[PDB]
């Protein structure tokens, strides 16, 4: 599961860094950015992250 | 109606092309371009082909 | 728990069947790193552009002996020659044991093969021998300068002079399987060719004799069958076709001396028949209209008569060769069909 | 492609080549593939696994 | 190679062959044997069991 | 057939046949094997129809 | 030139991009600037190492390519050793010593490549291999670059392994190609 | 067969070539033993020992170790 | 632009791979199929990218 | 007589094909790719269809040698043809007038080049 | 069950989204409503009033 | 070479005791292996330390 | 090599007047990083030339190579999906020009740019094929051509 | 050079034509295929003439 999900989180975090520093406006609604795209990308990994945390406990 | 016509034409085309093109086309596998009779050339599995031809 | 020991003993050999054979496909050095094919990522090993030699023989050596072999090339050559001699001895002993076993017991059975496959195998053997001879000649021509340096100057001068004489003021018209390169090779190696001409036709006849006398194509060892049939069925060819096959592959079933005797008898009878007046007239008529026949692909009566005489001569040759055979009825040769005559 | 044994075979690779060319049980067991081991019978006193 | 007739007769008299040779080397001809190449394997104590 | 045989001898007629033969000679291809088993493996694979005729497969009970 | 002069002028002496920089891109036209990128100066080790290793590799491979060719060859007194002069990295002379016994002219592994050898031509090159050092000596076939009284002995001594049997055996010499082995003649 | 004719060297050890066929020498010193033919191969043993020993695990080049 | 940055980093990686390979073969004195084919496949992958 | 042409199959369509004797009657005096591949195919077919093991093994060795020779010939052919193709490509693009008059609209984004929202991007009235 | 639900969601919401991507000269509103009806009228958020007495 | 005919006589339940008994077959002794090798093997030097 | 590299490094430092202490500290860290990363591979190459490079080791190295390239391919594929599904403003009024922005590049220009890579891969294949019957010195020409 | 190549082409063409026209006289070809073909052609001609005679 981690192998499946990690690249999505990596891409989302890299895009966040680019928006912060280079001002790529990936998540700026003014000129085409999608703020909800960041949430989608993060949670797509976030829920599998908690599932990964819990599954070994069983 | 178009489906009926198309499938009738497809069956007729199979019947016509059987002896006209594909069977003569099969004569090209009698020998290799070097003149030797056809023999098996495996890719990854050396299948046994003891059966004739 | 079986604690295997690093030794060669019957106790260890007792467990040979309890192991999978070691895979060779993953051994050696691979010229392909990894296959980028999701369809067979775990079904196919990496392919190889080159081939895998199979003429390798391995022998175990001690550490000090291996160090000696590495350090001393002379000792390495000596041990290698000794090992080759011992391998030859071992192979000869195995062959003799196999021959003794065959003599004592007998072959397991007859080989089910088609007559077409048999003929094609013989033809392929002849073609392989011819190609080997051609390759030997070409390699000799290519390596003449490096193998014979003392006479290279004179031989090259002679070859160049002859080639210039041929292609300076004249065209060279080649008949048969003769080419300018082959003529140059013959001119260069004139000396050696005198001792052993190695003529194409004579070599082909001798190699056919060798192939048929090797004994591998003896009809006694084969059960001829159609092959293409769903069920195993005997050969369905006509009686005339069977007789023609037997005559064509006479050498396969006959021994050297018996074949020599029968062939000498047949050739003497054929020579006498040709010396008979009718054949001389037929050949004279054949030669009379050679120029006319060259203007068209159609034949003339003087040639049709010659061909009919050829058919009769073939029938008589078969009869003469198989004269001393009780289980032979020659009446079948009387009033043959057109297809039988062609066969 | 086949390695020159007399020149480069030493220790581990030499033992692997020995297993390949002789199939002696010791070497074959040492270099047996981990993915698959030959299936055997069911262990018994008369015919133990 | 050539084997002396007396030696071969002595071998036949002393031992009677009743089993076939299993090694594929029995099929090798002289040409193949000559074309064969000899290689050496270094055999020593084995310490790695993997 | 008679007309074809009559025109066979003409050199102009045979020029096209010569060109066709030349193209056929230039149209040769090779088909190598690209597996580690290679020629020896293929040869052993093609031995199914002939293994039964070998001496080692003859019935010979040890006892 | 190609690696330093043109890149330097294109990178530092002008802020205007070249056509190959952006013809495949879809940005509006803009200029460059060397002082508003890579604040960490991470490109300094990259450029330095690339330059150093590229120069080293180029020079070393030039030397390797030129090593095979032989400039001068001299037999020692008694003709036991051969002193060979070869090209150095800067085109000067470098000395080496070889043994005539080790020196040998070997045929190619592939027997169909004999016709492709440069030695086939009258003014080609001869590839003599040192079987001890696994080195190759290249000599011009032209008679100009040869001493005409020590050439026959040299070629005879260095061309022993290129024999007639390299081309194969006919049916007259197939039997003699190997030495027959006698078994059991000395004892039963 | 084409046996090696003679060795014009004062070193009697080199005369071993005279006892072998040219084809044998090509097979075992030129085709597949080219890197091993008529060579000491002591460097092979030295490199084997260097590789198999437990020496310092800091390598700079194939020839030298890190300073 | 981000994809092209990734492509450039991959190309730098394969360039370093090739530099390492050439230096090692120069030191050894001969080329080897494993590393040579690895470099060839790296070139193919970079061409694809 | 339609059956005589439909249900009747030619003898060659069923029986094994023979050896083309014209392919071997006359051959050049050069040990070239054509002759090498002809010999390779002959030996391969003989190994496939032969019951004689003694002849096959020597044929196996000769076939390995022929495989090496054909690999060398193919390497030469590949080198020559690839070099010719690359040189032809380079010369074609050197002597070919590449069109440089394609539409450049894609490179222009007037709204993005000159922000049309102005100060409203940083925030509205209050 | 999840796959069938996802297939239905795709058929209703994903593929139809690409049918119209530019202004349409003729019957633009009609086509937009045609593509929107299948997605906005799914029974999941429509059915239930028939048994409203349950709650 | 009939497989069933061979097997029915080769493998039997009443011969189990002698079918799986390991032994050294009677073969002519070889000096290099059965005479010389044991002598050199037993003549190896022995060191206390 | 040393002359050119040192000159380039000093010029690039001087043009922007980097702080020496901080930059030298960073470059020391980077040097140690890269040096040890490459020294691991140097050790692997030096150790596997005798008695260590077995079939299992070769398969392991092939697997590592494919795994690395697979991870890189996965990351690049995620980025490629993001590129393909890049968001944009509504086409009706906000951005009406999006319809005519196809961003199509000329193949007549792409092929010439693509030529060098195919040249390199073909040269590499030729070197691989020719390694069976050629020496190191003779193939240095192909190696140098590929390097250039 | 050019003249030699042209003559070689002409020689090969002439040899091919001579073979096609007179291969039925000798046994160079295995199985005497051209000879059998010529014999079959004569047989067919004679059979056609005899068929006309028998119809009459
Ligand atoms: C409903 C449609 C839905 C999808 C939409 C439509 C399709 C869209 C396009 C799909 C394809 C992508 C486009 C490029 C295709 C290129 C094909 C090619 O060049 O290779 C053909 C290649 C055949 O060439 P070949 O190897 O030379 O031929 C055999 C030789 O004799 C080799 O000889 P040998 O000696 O080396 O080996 C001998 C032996 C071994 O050789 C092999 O073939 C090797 C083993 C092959 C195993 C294949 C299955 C395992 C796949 C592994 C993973 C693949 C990727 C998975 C990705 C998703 C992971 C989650 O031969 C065989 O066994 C041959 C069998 C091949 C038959 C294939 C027939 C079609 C499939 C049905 C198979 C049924 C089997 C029999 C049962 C019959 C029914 C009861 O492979 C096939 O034809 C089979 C491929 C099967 C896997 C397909 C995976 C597709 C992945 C992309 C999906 C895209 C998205 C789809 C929608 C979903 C979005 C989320
Ligand atoms: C309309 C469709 C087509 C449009 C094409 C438009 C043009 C695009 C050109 C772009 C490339 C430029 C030219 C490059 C030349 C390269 C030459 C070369 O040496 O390459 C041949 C080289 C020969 O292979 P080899 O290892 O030497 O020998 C194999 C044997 O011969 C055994 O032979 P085999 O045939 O059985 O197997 C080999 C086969 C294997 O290839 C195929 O069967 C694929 C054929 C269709 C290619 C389509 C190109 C891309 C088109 C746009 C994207 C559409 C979706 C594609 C989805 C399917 C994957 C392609 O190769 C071929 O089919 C030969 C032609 C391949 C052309 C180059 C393909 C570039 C692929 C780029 C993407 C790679 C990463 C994708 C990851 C998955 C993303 C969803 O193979 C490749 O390089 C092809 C690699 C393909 C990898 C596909 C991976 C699929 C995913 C599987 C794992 C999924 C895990 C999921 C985990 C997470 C789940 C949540
Ligand atoms: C419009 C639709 C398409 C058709 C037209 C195409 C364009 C025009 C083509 C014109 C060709 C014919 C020119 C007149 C020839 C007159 C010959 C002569 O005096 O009679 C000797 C001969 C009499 O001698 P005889 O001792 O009684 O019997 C000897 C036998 O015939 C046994 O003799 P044989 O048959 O073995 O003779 C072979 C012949 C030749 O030997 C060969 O068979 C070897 C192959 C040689 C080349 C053959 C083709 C040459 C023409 C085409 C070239 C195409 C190049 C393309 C280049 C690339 C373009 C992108 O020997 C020679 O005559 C030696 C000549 C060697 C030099 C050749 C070069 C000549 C100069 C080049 C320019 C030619 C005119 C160009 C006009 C403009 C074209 C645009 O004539 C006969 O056999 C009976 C007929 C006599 C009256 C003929 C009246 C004229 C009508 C002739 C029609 C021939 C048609 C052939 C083709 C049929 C379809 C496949
Ligand atoms: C302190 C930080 C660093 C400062 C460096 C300053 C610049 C120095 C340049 C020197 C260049 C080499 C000169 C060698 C001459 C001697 C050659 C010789 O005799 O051969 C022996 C041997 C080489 O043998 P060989 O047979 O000649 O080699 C031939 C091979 O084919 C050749 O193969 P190989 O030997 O090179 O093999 C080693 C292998 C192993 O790889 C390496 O060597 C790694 C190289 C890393 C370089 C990093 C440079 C960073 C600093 C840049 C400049 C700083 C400012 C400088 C000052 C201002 C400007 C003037 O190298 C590679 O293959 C590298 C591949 C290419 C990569 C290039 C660099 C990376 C580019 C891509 C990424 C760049 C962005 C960063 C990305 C990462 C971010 C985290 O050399 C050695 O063992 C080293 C030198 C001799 C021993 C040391 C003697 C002095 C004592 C040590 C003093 C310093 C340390 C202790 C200080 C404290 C004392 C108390
Ligand atoms: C955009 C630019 C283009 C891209 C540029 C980069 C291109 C890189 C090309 C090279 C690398 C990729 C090559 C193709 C892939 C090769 C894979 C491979 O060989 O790996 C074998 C590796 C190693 O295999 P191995 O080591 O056993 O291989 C040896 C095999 N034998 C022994 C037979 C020789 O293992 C695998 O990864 C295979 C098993 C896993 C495969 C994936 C299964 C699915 C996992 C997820 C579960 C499902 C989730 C839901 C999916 C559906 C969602 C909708
Ligand atoms: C790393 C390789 C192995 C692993 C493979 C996988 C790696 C994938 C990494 C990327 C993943 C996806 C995220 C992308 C992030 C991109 C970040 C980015 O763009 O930063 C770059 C940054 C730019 O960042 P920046 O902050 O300066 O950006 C400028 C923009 N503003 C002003 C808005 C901040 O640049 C560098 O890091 C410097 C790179 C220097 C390269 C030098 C190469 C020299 C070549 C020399 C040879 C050529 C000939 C000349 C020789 C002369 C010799 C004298
Ligand atoms: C072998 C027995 C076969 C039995 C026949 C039924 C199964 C056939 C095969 C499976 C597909 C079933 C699809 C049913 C729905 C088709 C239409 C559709 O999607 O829209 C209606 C509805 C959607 O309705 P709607 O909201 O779009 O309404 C359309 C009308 N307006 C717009 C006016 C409101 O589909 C769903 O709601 C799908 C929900 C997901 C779960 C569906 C489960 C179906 C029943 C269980 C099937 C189990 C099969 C097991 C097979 C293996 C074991 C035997
Ligand atoms: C700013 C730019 C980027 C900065 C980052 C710097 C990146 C540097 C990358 C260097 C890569 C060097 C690779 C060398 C591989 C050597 C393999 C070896 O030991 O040989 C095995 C062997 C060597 O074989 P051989 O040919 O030498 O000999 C075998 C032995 N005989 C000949 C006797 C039989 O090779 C193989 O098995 C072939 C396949 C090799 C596959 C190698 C994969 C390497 C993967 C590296 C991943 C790196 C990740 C980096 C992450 C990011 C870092 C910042
Ligand atoms: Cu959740």
């Amino acid at each position: 599961m981690l192998a499946t999900i990690t690249p999505v989180l990596g891409a989302a975090v890299i895009m966040m860094a680019f928006d912060r520093h280079w001002q790529t406006t990936f998540f700026e609604y003014a000129y085409g950015g999608d703020p909800i795209l960041s949430q989608h990308l993060f949670w797509f990994f976030g829920h599998p992250e908690v599932y990964v945390l819990i599954i070994p406990t069983f | 109606n178009i489906r009926a016509h198309f499938w009738s034409n497809f069956a007729l085309g199979l019947l016509i092309t059987g002896p006209i093109f594909i069977i003569p086309f099969g004569k090209a596998f009698r020998n290799l371009r070097s003149g030797v009779p056809y023999y098996f050339r495996p890719k990854y599995v050396f299948t046994q082909k003891n059966q004739y031809n | 728990l079986v604690r295997l020991r690093n030794e060669y003993s019957p106790e260890m050999d007792y467990y040979l069947s309890n192991f999978h054979p070691y895979e060779m496909q993953e051994m050696g050095e691979s010229d392909t790193t990894v296959l980028m094919s999701p369809y067979k990522y775990a079904s196919h090993y990496e392919y190889t552009q080159f081939e895998t030699p199979s003429n390798m023989v391995y022998s175990m050596v001690n550490p000090d002996e291996h160090d000696r072999l590495l350090v001393d090339p002379a000792y390495r050559m000596e041990r290698t020659k000794a090992l080759e001699e011992k391998y030859k001895v071992y192979t000869s002993s195995l062959r003799e044991v196999e021959k003794q076993f065959e003599e004592r017991y007998g072959r397991a059975g007859q080989i089910n093969i088609s007559k077409v496959t048999y003929s094609t195998l013989i033809d392929v053997e002849k073609a392989v021998l011819k190609m080997d001879r051609l390759f030997r000649k070409v390699a000799k021509f290519e390596n003449r300068a490096f193998i014979d340096r003392a006479n290279h100057s004179r031989r090259e001068k002679r070859m160049l002079e002859r080639a210039q004489q041929r292609w300076d003021s004249n065209y060279s018209f080649f008949t048969g399987s003769l080419t300018e390169e082959e003529q140059k090779y013959r001119d260069y190696y004139e000396t050696e060719l005198e001792a052993y001409p190695e003529d194409e036709g004579i070599e082909q006849q001798l190699d056919q004799q060798e192939v048929l006398l090797s004994g591998r194509y003896d009809p006694k060892l084969y059960d001829f069958q159609e092959g293409y049939t769903k069920n195993p069925e005997d050969d369905q060819t006509s009686l005339i076709e069977k007789k023609a096959f037997k005559f064509r592959y006479r050498l396969a079933n006959e021994t050297s001396e018996t074949f020599q005797r029968r062939n000498n008898r047949m050739v003497e009878r054929q020579i006498k028949r040709f010396q008979q007046p009718q054949y001389k007239h037929a050949f004279e008529q054949l030669q009379k209209n050679i120029a006319i026949s060259s203007n068209s692909g159609n034949a003339l009566h003087s040639e049709y008569g010659y061909l009919e005489l050829l058919s009769n001569e073939s029938v008589q040759l078969y009869k003469d060769y198989y004269e001393s055979d009780a289980e032979e009825d020659f009446k079948v040769f009387e009033n043959l069909s057109s297809k039988e005559k062609l066969v | 492609r086949m390695t020159n044994t007399t020149e480069e075979a030493f220790d581990e690779v030499s033992h692997e080549w020995q297993a390949l060319v002789t199939s002696n049980p010791f070497d074959l067991n040492v270099f047996n593939y981990l993915e698959n081991t030959q299936t055997s019978n069911f262990g018994t006193v008369d015919n133990p696994l | 190679t050539v084997i002396n007739s007396e030696f071969l007769t002595y071998l036949k008299s002393n031992y009677k062959i009743s089993f076939s040779a299993s090694n594929i080397v029995k099929y090798l001809s002289d040409k193949s044997v000559n074309n064969s190449v000899i290689l050496y394997l270094r055999k020593n104590k084995i310490f790695n069991k993997s | 057939l008679f007309l074809i045989n009559n025109y066979k001898a003409y050199k102009i007629n045979t020029f096209f046949l010569y060109i066709y033969i030349y193209l056929n000679n230039l149209n040769i291809i090779w088909y190598p094997i690209f597996k580690a088993y290679s020629i020896f493996g293929y040869y052993k694979s093609t031995r199914l129809n002939f293994i039964d005729t070998k001496n080692e497969n003859i019935k010979r009970i040890k006892y | 030139w190609c690696a330093y002069f043109v890149p330097y002028n294109i990178f530092f002496k002008t802020h205007m991009p070249l056509e190959h920089a952006y013809d495949n891109l879809f940005f509006p036209y803009f200029q460059h600037t060397h002082f508003l990128w890579d604040n960490n100066a991470l490109h300094i080790p990259t450029v330095g190492g690339v330059a150093i290793y590229a120069t080293y590799i180029a020079l070393s491979y030039i030397n390797n390519i030129w090593k095979d060719y032989v400039v001068r060859a001299q037999f020692s007194k008694d003709k036991e050793l051969l002193f060979v002069t070869r090209v150095s990295p800067f085109g000067t002379t470098e000395e080496e010593v070889y043994e005539v016994a080790h020196l040998e002219h070997l045929p190619p592994s592939v027997r169909s490549g004999v016709k492709d050898l440069s030695a086939q031509d009258a003014d080609g090159l001869v590839d003599v291999t040192c079987m001890s050092s696994q080195r190759s000596l290249v000599f011009y076939k032209g008679d100009q670059y040869w001493n005409p009284k020590v050439y026959n002995d040299f070629i005879n001594q260095t061309s022993n392994l290129w024999t007639r049997n390299y081309t194969g055996y006919n049916r007259l010499e197939v039997q003699n190609s190997v030495e027959q082995v006698k078994i059991g003649f000395s004892h039963s | 067969m084409n046996r090696f004719f003679k060795v014009s060297s004062k070193y009697q050890y080199y005369k071993y070539l005279e006892q072998y066929d040219a084809a044998f020498l090509r097979k075992y010193q030129s085709e597949t033993h080219w890197y091993l033919g008529r060579r000491g191969a002591w460097k092979n043993l030295v490199i084997k020992y260097a590789g198999d020993h437990i020496s310092l695990e800091e390598e700079h080049n194939v020839k030298y170790k890190t300073h | 632009a981000i994809c092209l940055f990734a492509k450039f980093w991959h190309f730098v990686f394969i360039f370093l791979f090739w530099v390492f390979f050439v230096l090692r073969i120069n030191e050894l004195g001969r080329i080897r199929y494993p590393l040579l084919v690895a470099n060839v496949q790296n070139f193919i992958i970079i061409y694809i990218m | 007589m339609i059956w005589k042409y439909l249900q009747r199959t030619n003898r060659g369509n069923i029986i094994q094909a023979g050896l083309q004797h014209r392919k071997f009657e006359n051959l050049p005096f050069k040990q070239n790719f054509d002759n090498l591949t002809k010999a390779y195919d002959l030996r391969m077919w003989y190994i496939s269809n032969s019951p004689h093991e003694a002849k096959n093994l020597e044929y196996v060795n000769e076939l390995e040698a022929l495989h090496n020779e054909l690999n060398y010939q193919n390497s030469r052919q590949f080198l020559f043809r690839t070099v010719s193709f690359l040189l032809g490509w380079a010369l074609f693009y050197q002597f070919y007038e590449l069109p440089k008059t394609y539409d450049w609209q894609d490179t222009q984004e007037p709204k993005h080049q000159v922000p049309a929202y102005g100060d409203l991007e940083e925030g509205g009235d209050e | 069950v999840c796959g069938i639900y996802v297939i239905h969601v795709i058929y209703n919401y994903m593929i139809p989204y690409y049918w119209v991507s530019t202004p349409l000269k003729n019957d633009e509103f009609t086509r937009l409503r045609m593509k929107d009806y299948i997605a906005s009228t799914v029974l999941e958020e429509v059915y239930g009033i028939s048994y409203a007495e349950w709650g | 070479s009939d497989p069933n005919d061979f097997y029915r006589d080769a493998y039997r339940n009443e011969n189990r005791w002698i079918d799986q008994s390991v032994f050294t077959p009677k073969t002519s002794k070889m000096t290099h292996y059965d005479v010389e090798w044991p002598k050199e093997l037993a003549s190896r030097p022995v060191t206390k330390k | 090599g040393l002359l050119l590299g040192l000159s380039s490094i000093y010029y690039l430092m001087y043009v922007r007047l980097l702080p020496f202490n901080k930059i030298i500290f960073a470059w020391i860290l980077v040097a140690m990083f890269l040096y040890w990363l490459l020294s691991g591979f140097v050790f692997f190459v030096k150790k596997y030339q005798y008695s260590k490079f077995t079939a299992a080791i070769q398969r392991f190295w092939k697997r590592t190579y494919i795994i690395f390239w697979v991870i890189e391919a996965g990351t690049f594929s995620v980025f490629f999906y993001l590129t393909l599904n890049a968001s944009s403003e509504p086409v009706y009024m906000y951005d009406q020009i999006k319809i005519y922005k196809t961003h199509l590049f000329s193949w007549r220009w792409f092929l010439i740019k693509l030529l060098p890579s195919v040249s390199i891969i073909l040269l590499g294949y030729y070197l691989q094929l020719t390694l069976k019957w050629n020496l190191f010195n003779k193939q240095n020409t192909i190696v140098l051509l590929i390097t250039l | 050079a050019i003249r030699n190549f042209v003559f070689k082409i002409s020689n090969q063409i002439q040899n091919l034509a001579a073979k096609r026209s007179l291969a039925y006289l000798n046994q160079i070809d295995s199985q005497s295929v051209p000879s059998r073909a010529t014999i079959n052609m004569k047989d067919q001609v004679t059979q056609m003439q005899r068929e006309i005679d028998n119809m009459a």
